């Protein structure tokens, strides 16, 4: 599957 | 995995990679499987349809680090991109192609979709892009509770 970026902005 | 080793590991320069850029593509979103696993479909057949005119991707090294994802031609060592960690917001492997993965970078409503074909698996490049997420995650927590405990 994929995998979000927790610090993303 | 030791919050130690992990930070020489991304410190400076970080990890290196061989691979081809597939392509960029604009999207709408931040994230989604669907929607990031349609976009790198739409590039590599862009790539497919080349071929017959002697079309090749370009030869590209990648950069894990805590800079984010760079990408530098292979040919000049001139860097090309450069995505901040901050800025990209999805990581997505591609499940047809154990030698492809892709990420969105952007700010809000001006997205984007990078497919890279890694030399080598794309599952070292997935996971330590997954680690460096996390740490920097890990590292602003701590590093604020200790600012804001002063
Ligand atoms: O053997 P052929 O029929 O020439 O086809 C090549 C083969 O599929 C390589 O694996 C591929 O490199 P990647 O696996 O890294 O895509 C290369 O792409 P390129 O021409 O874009 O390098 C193709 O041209």
């Amino acid at each position: 599957n994929g995998y979000e970026n927790p610090t993303y902005k | 995995r030791s919050e130690a080793t992990l930070i020489k590991r991304f410190k400076g320069e970080g990890v290196r990679y061989k691979a081809k850029l597939i392509g960029i593509d604009e999207v709408s979103a931040a994230r989604g499987d669907k929607l990031c696993q349609d976009s790198m479909m739409k590039l590599k057949g862009v790539v497919a349809g080349a071929r017959s005119k002697g079309e090749h991707k370009q030869k590209i090294f990648l950069t894990i680090s805590f800079g984010g994802i760079k990408i530098f031609d292979e040919k000049t060592g001139a860097l090309q991109h450069h995505h901040a960690v901050h800025e990209i917001s999805y990581i997505a492997k591609d499940i047809t192609d154990h030698r492809a993965f892709g990420y969105v970078c952007g700010k809000e409503g001006n997205h984007r979709f990078v497919a890279i074909k890694t030399a080598q698996a794309a599952e070292p490049v997935i996971l330590d892009l997954r680690d460096l997420f996390q740490l920097i995650y890990e590292l602003k927590q701590r590093e604020e509770l200790e600012k804001k405990a002063q």
